[PDB]
């Protein structure tokens, strides 16, 4: 995996981002919009739960992720 | 060198501005772009020849369209031109001559009051103009009319105490002016191409000139309409 | 080719947003406002419409150089040869515009720039019948004359939401050259008049009912809009509402950081004057008189506005217009005013009842629509139809009833004999019929095949059951407010 | 902003925020119970409104308990930042 | 103002899905939204965390409980972004 | 008239018993002072683990967010 | 009034200003209001008679 | 009075971190937000008896951050004063 | 400041989902900005009523469902 | 219409049989009568009683309970 040594989150917007969630799932997709409260809008969001064995996988598309239920953000891949 | 403080130096030149590289295009002398106050000066100076009629309504049943209509029906508006005719039920028993149906109407609503119209244009129709002009030595005042019955921050454009600048009294006037002075930039035209005289006879004849002068006016309008009418 | 003109082409001027999105939005009601802008002769309503359209679209062909500059008004919604040459809006040449509100939301509006001249009020009546909100528009100068009052009465009697536009401020600032307090007073007088006429709801800049426009210079604002733009930096998030409420309605800032309701010792003017009107005055006064560099600096500082280097070399009117555009970013505040005003959709019932009859079992899924008026919008015969329930698809058969046969039909009910196809559908957009297959509920579209099925102002329907048909009702003939008594 | 910080330090000295402020002034080791069960013996360096507190001389005490094998575990850290919400009860050891 | 909350309120009317902290998904027409995501729906299927579906006419939700909201592919187009 | 905050101001310099939510325990010590946040401080606070004094903690400072109820 | 305009114009203007200020921002008597209105109407011509 | 001042003043330091669940995080302090959001480049994670999961870049939510183990060469009193 | 528009649901029975899978039936009496539901108490989840008039806290609300249309 | 502030002002003056449920808590309830009210939802309760849930009358007195962890009230 490769990414630029970025200063802040908004500078790397529209990047394929692995986004953890407090309930155990991880949402992977290119981020369109962020917030002061860390609400995120993934362009091609993909629902990936970790069941109690192997990864659960599901496609969502354009979705809002609420900020409170986020654990953290990670860059998965580049734009385009 | 006080009222006419800017133009005075150059108003009488062969080419008004040979250099003045900011104010004109250059020495080719193709385009120009004056600042405000000099434009104001020009306007003031032009008081004798300037169009001097802001109320666009004024040319009512006196536009080129109106003239054309008059032509097309032989319903000459008496202040204006009268042409060679364009061409070579309804009984007294029937109709009721309550309104004596005038020629002025026959061009106003040409398709309605004038039956059997041919080659007839449609004129304008308009809103009432209340451009109140100021006389002198003041600004922003109701004069000609009556009045109605009844966390540490300042508002916008703070530290701009004077509402009106010394030029805005004149700028407003300029803004209301017609096409010559209206604007603060233009392309040149040939002295030839400027019509200092058209604006007098296109607008209405002032007051009680001798018949001959009235005739002259009419003649001029007849020419003008013809020129307008056969686009070359 | 033809003289009495529209677009008649594949390449309709491209929009900033995309029309696919607009049509998608138009799938659901509660997101299609039918505005039907109204007012006296030369209110500026058509000019307002033009402003909106221009704001919406990228580059129009008809938007020539001069109109762009702002010498001539781009009267985009007087498509008829006559309506140009005559200088009057004469028929309904509305537009479908995906309009952004001040708060972030995207609603497709069906505007209808109706005529103002009082002989044409017939045409206007249709707009009232059509539209669920009405942007009444008023000239400041003439104020509310009788015509405006009449219009208001009609709207209230026709059960339609109202959201006023006090238009042509440029006149009172430049033509009349009123002092700012005087201007404020005038405004108060006007709004007072409005309130007097409208016995029910009380209109004001607060609550975002009134809209302060100048379509020649090309700017509208609600106070909410303006405040949002230029009094969000200064004052905090929560106290903004209070500020908004204060601005208008005789409260004086008092040189101090929390105003008094009564008189103040130091300054003279109200908050509305000090915090809006005075700024406008400053703009106008400076956008003519002020040495351009200084003006540029001020714009940079206070408004956060960058003048184009071309705009520096504009003529003083068009320059001013450009500046105004830069200041009041869009016709967004106006849209906010509309949406906020027409947040009641319980009025829909009242409207429908008023038009046809008080009834129910209408949302069974039977498509039915008020055929408003036959128009000649692309030259050809079109029928402007407002759909209420269901959705109409292209190449569908439909029952149609001329509202001559409406009362009679009603009487007879307490055998769908007339019928016709729908050859094509499209959307009015000032100068083009933009073709669309869908024609969803709660909106206005143009259809080919209806026209010849009726004379004026029909209803349509397409029941899937005789029982359903029994449950139906039919619109009354549109009582065109003016009676025609000029016999030729 | 300055008047709020003045009443902050004023309200600390008089209110119960004075205790661990005085513990920082005396600079003693203090035990702190935690949300995920960690008795933190440490020297308090920093102190704010929210009870976020940088800790010198850190010594966390807990029990990683799984497999019927009580393994009371503990570690030393040089310096550590504490978040407020984790704290349950701070106490100054005599 | 929150540009994701901007999107939510712009998404009103479409068939949107919604899972909470509880893990119980929903799906139907949205009706209302605010700064705090005080969501309302119509025609909403209400699948419990086990998978037990219960169709119902309407629902109102509090924003604190919301986890994520499935928006359609239309809001990808326009007009909130640019 | 007997509100919480004035009774709490009367409860200053008096014995109090603190109960909490998760991984929690009753207490018993003389309240020292309070604020608008309801951050507590006790002297001679005894750690009553479900009403059983596990240890005399003494001079302590309890956080506001984990407070459930406070009694005599 | 016309005479006032003629020579002592500043005061006349001032008088107008005060009058208007009174006119609209006041709990003013109705007959008085009508008189004022009449005054302004005549002002529009500035005493023809 | 704000430790946010100090945490803002902590820049380009390689630090360990704990979370609400208790996950370790070894990475350079790229920046810290006024609400504790630890922007970190060149990061390495290890869960709470579990094996390594190293990564390129992680900005973690402020509230999820439990306890940041600071580096060795660190004068606390130098940054605390203005 | 944004008032949750419960005037559509005012004076109607509502199935309030609250913390720990608990349900509350009851006709609505009023509310506030925090969503604290003032409601006439009804049977709590076979089924049994506690109280006559109740006020539920907003933080404890999971959801509130339209029982009445 | 009755906001929670006004309904609790009825509970304040009345002091009628209140039953309280608790936040993040199913195992225990309370039974008393409302005596206080804060600007927050903090309320002091006299004659309060700890009442474990019907899956007895256990001892409890007068309590200032931190009101941010409330669920039910009903006087
Ligand atoms: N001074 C000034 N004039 C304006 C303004 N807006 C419009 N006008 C003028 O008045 C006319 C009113 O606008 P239009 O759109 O042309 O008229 P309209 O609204 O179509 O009137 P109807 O045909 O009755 O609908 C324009 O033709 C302009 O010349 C303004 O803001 N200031």
């Amino acid at each position: 995996i490769q990414v630029a040594h970025s200063s802040r989150l908004a500078n790397l917007i529209d990047y394929k981002l692995r986004v953890l969630t407090q309930d155990g799932r991880v949402y992977i997709g290119q981020l369109m919009a962020f917030d002061k409260h860390m609400n995120l809008v993934l362009n091609e969001c993909i629902e990936e739960r970790v069941p109690k064995i192997k990864v659960e996988k599901r496609v969502l598309g354009l979705t809002i992720l609420r900020g409170e239920q986020i654990l953290s953000t990670v860059v998965e891949d580049k734009p385009l | 060198s006080q009222d006419d403080e800017y133009v005075k130096d150059w108003l009488y030149d062969s080419r008004p501005l040979e250099e003045d590289s900011k104010k004109v295009n250059g020495t080719s002398y193709k385009k120009w772009s004056f600042d405000l106050p000099e434009m104001s000066n020009l306007y003031r100076l032009s008081t004798p020849l300037r169009d001097e009629v802001t109320d666009k309504n004024y040319y009512y049943l006196f536009d080129k369209k109106s003239f054309f209509n008059g032509k097309a029906l032989n319903n000459a508006i008496p202040g204006g031109p009268k042409f060679e005719p364009l061409y070579p039920f309804n009984s007294i028993d029937r109709v009721i001559f309550r309104v004596p149906i005038r020629s002025e109407y026959k061009v106003a609503f040409p398709h309605l009051y004038n039956s059997r119209p041919r080659s007839v244009r449609i004129p304008w129709y308009n809103n009432p103009v209340s451009c109140i002009i100021q006389n002198d030595e003041e600004y922003d005042t109701p004069a000609l009319f009556f009045d109605p019955s009844l966390e540490d921050f300042a508002p916008l454009l703070a530290e701009e105490e004077e509402l009106i600048l010394p030029n805005t009294k004149d700028a407003m006037s300029l803004y209301h002016s017609p096409f010559p002075f209206n604007r603060t930039k233009g392309k040149m035209v040939r002295a030839q191409d400027v019509a200092l005289a058209k604006k007098w006879f296109l607008q209405h004849p002032d007051e009680e000139y001798p018949v001959k002068v009235k005739v002259s006016y009419q003649k001029l309008l007849k020419n003008y309409v013809l020129n307008e009418l056969h686009p070359t | 080719e033809h003289t009495i003109f529209t677009q008649l082409k594949k390449n309709i001027p491209k929009t900033r947003y995309n029309r696919d999105y607009m049509l998608s939005m138009a799938n659901i009601p509660e997101r299609i406002i039918n505005v039907g802008v109204i007012g006296p002769l030369h209110s500026g309503k058509t000019s307002l419409m033009d402003l909106l359209v221009i704001d919406s679209h990228k580059r129009i062909p008809d938007m020539s150089k001069n109109v762009e500059l702002g010498w001539k008004p781009l009267r985009y919604l007087d498509n008829l040869k006559q309506e140009i040459d005559r200088g009057l809006s004469i028929k309904l040449n509305g537009s479908t515009l995906l309009c952004t509100d001040l708060e972030s939301k995207s609603r497709m509006i069906n505007f209808l720039d109706a005529p103002g001249h009082v002989n044409f009020m017939d045409e206007t009546a249709v707009a009232l019948a059509a539209s669920d909100l009405v942007l009444i528009v008023i000239d400041v100068v003439e104020g509310v004359t009788f015509v405006v009052e009449q219009l208001i009465k009609q709207s209230i009697k026709n059960n339609v939401a109202m959201c006023f536009v006090i238009n042509k401020l440029d006149r009172l600032i430049l033509d009349l050259k009123l002092p700012p307090m005087d201007a404020y007073l005038k405004l108060n007088h006007i709004i007072a008049n409005i309130n007097s006429f409208t016995k029910g709801n009380v209109f004001s800049p607060i609550d975002n009912n009134i809209i302060f426009a100048s379509t020649k210079l090309g700017f509208t604002f609600t106070i909410k809009e303006f405040v949002s733009y230029y009094y969000a930096h200064s004052i905090p998030s929560s106290k903004i509402d209070d500020f908004t409420t204060r601005l208008w309605g005789s409260v004086y800032y008092h040189k101090g950081n929390f105003r008094t309701k009564p008189f103040e010792n130091v300054e003279k003017y109200p908050t509305f004057v000090e915090f809006i009107l005075i700024p406008l005055y400053k703009i106008f006064s400076y956008a003519l008189s002020m040495e351009k560099d200084k003006l540029k600096n001020l714009l940079r500082s206070n408004f956060r506005v960058n003048l184009s280097q071309e705009a520096l070399q504009y003529d003083p009117q068009p320059f001013l217009k450009h500046v105004l555009q830069l200041i009041f970013r869009q016709q967004t505040g106006l849209v906010d005013a509309i949406t906020r005003c027409y947040q009641p959709f319980e009025l829909f019932d009242n409207k429908t009842a008023h038009l046809s009859i008080p009834g129910k079992s209408t949302p069974e899924g039977t498509l039915w629509a008020h055929v408003l008026k036959t128009v000649d919008y692309g030259g050809a015969e079109w029928s402007l139809v407002r759909i209420y329930s269901g959705l109409l698809k292209r190449g569908d058969t439909v029952r149609i009833l001329d509202t001559s046969q409406s009362e009679s039909r009603q009487k007879r009910q307490l055998d769908e004999t007339p019928s016709c196809e729908v050859e094509e559908i499209g959307l009015l957009g000032g100068r083009y019929v933009y073709p669309v297959h869908e024609a969803h509920k709660g909106q206005i579209v143009l259809i080919k095949g209806i026209s010849s099925a009726y004379i004026k102002s029909a209803t349509l329907y397409s029941v899937k059951s005789k029982e359903d048909m029994k449950q139906l009702k039919f619109f009354k003939p549109l009582d065109y407010i003016t009676e025609a008594v000029f016999k030729i | 902003r300055a008047e709020l910080e003045e009443l902050e330090e004023f309200e600390f000295k008089h209110g119960p925020m004075s205790l661990i402020n005085d513990a920082m002034v005396t600079r003693t080791p203090v035990i702190i119970s935690l949300r995920n069960n960690h008795k933190i013996i440490a020297r308090v360096k920093a102190f704010d409104r929210h009870c976020n507190m940088v800790l010198e001389n850190v010594k966390e005490l807990w029990t990683e308990k799984k497999g019927k094998n009580v393994i009371n575990r503990e570690r030393f850290i040089s310096k550590l930042f504490l978040r407020g919400d984790s704290v349950i009860v701070v106490l100054k050891t005599p | 103002n929150g540009i994701p909350v901007k999107l939510l309120n712009e998404a009103q009317g479409h068939i949107v899905s919604l899972e909470l902290t509880t893990g119980a998904t929903y799906r139907g027409k949205l009706v209302e939204s605010e700064d705090s995501m005080n969501v309302q729906l119509r025609d909403v299927i209400a699948t419990e965390p086990q998978g037990a579906v219960t169709h119902m006419d309407q629902i109102f939700v509090r924003g604190s409980q919301i986890k994520f909201i499935v928006v359609p592919d239309l809001l990808k187009n326009a007009p909130l972004f640019k | 008239p007997v509100n919480p905050k004035p009774f709490l101001k009367g409860l200053v310099n008096h014995r109090v018993g603190v109960k909490l939510k998760f991984n929690s325990t009753e207490y018993r010590g003389t309240l020292v002072s309070t604020d608008n946040y309801f951050n507590l401080q006790l002297n001679e606070a005894e750690e009553f683990v479900a009403g059983v004094s596990h240890g005399t903690l003494g001079e302590i400072f309890i956080r506001c967010n984990n407070v459930l109820y406070i009694r005599e | 009034g016309w005479k006032l305009a003629l020579v002592s114009k500043k005061t006349h203007d001032m008088i107008w200003e005060k009058l208007r200020y009174i006119l609209q921002t006041q709990e003013l008597s109705s007959t008085l209001r009508e008189s004022l209105e009449t005054l302004f109407e005549i002002r529009q011509k500035d005493y023809k008679s | 009075m704000k430790l946010v001042n100090f945490l803002k003043k902590l820049r380009n330091e390689q630090v360990t971190i704990e979370l609400k669940n208790g996950t370790t995080v070894w990475g350079t302090l790229q920046s810290v937000s006024p609400q504790m959001n630890a922007i970190l480049t060149d990061v390495k994670l290890t869960l709470p008896s579990d094996n390594i999961a190293s990564l390129q870049y992680i900005n973690i939510r402020g509230n999820t951050i439990r306890q940041i183990i600071l580096p060795d060469s660190l004068n606390l009193d130098s940054l605390l004063v203005d | 400041v944004s008032t949750p528009e419960l005037k559509k649901y005012m004076d109607k029975k509502i199935l309030l989902n609250i913390n720990g899978s608990r349900k509350v039936a009851g006709i609505l009496r009023g509310y506030d900005i925090f969503l604290n539901v003032v409601l006439d108490d009804a049977m709590e989840i076979n089924n049994h009523q506690l109280g006559l008039q109740t006020v539920i806290r907003g933080n404890s609300i999971i959801s509130l469902e339209a029982l009445d249309a | 219409m009755v906001p929670p502030i006004n309904c609790i002002f009825n509970f304040l003056q009345q002091q009628t049989p209140v039953t309280i449920w608790l936040f993040e808590q199913i195992g225990i309830r309370i039974k008393g009568k409302i005596v206080g009210f804060d600007e927050f939802m903090n309320v002091v309760i006299d004659e309060a009683v700890e009442i474990p849930v019907n899956s007895k009358g256990t001892p409890l007195g007068k309590i200032l309970l931190k009101g941010d962890n409330i669920t039910l009230i009903t006087s």
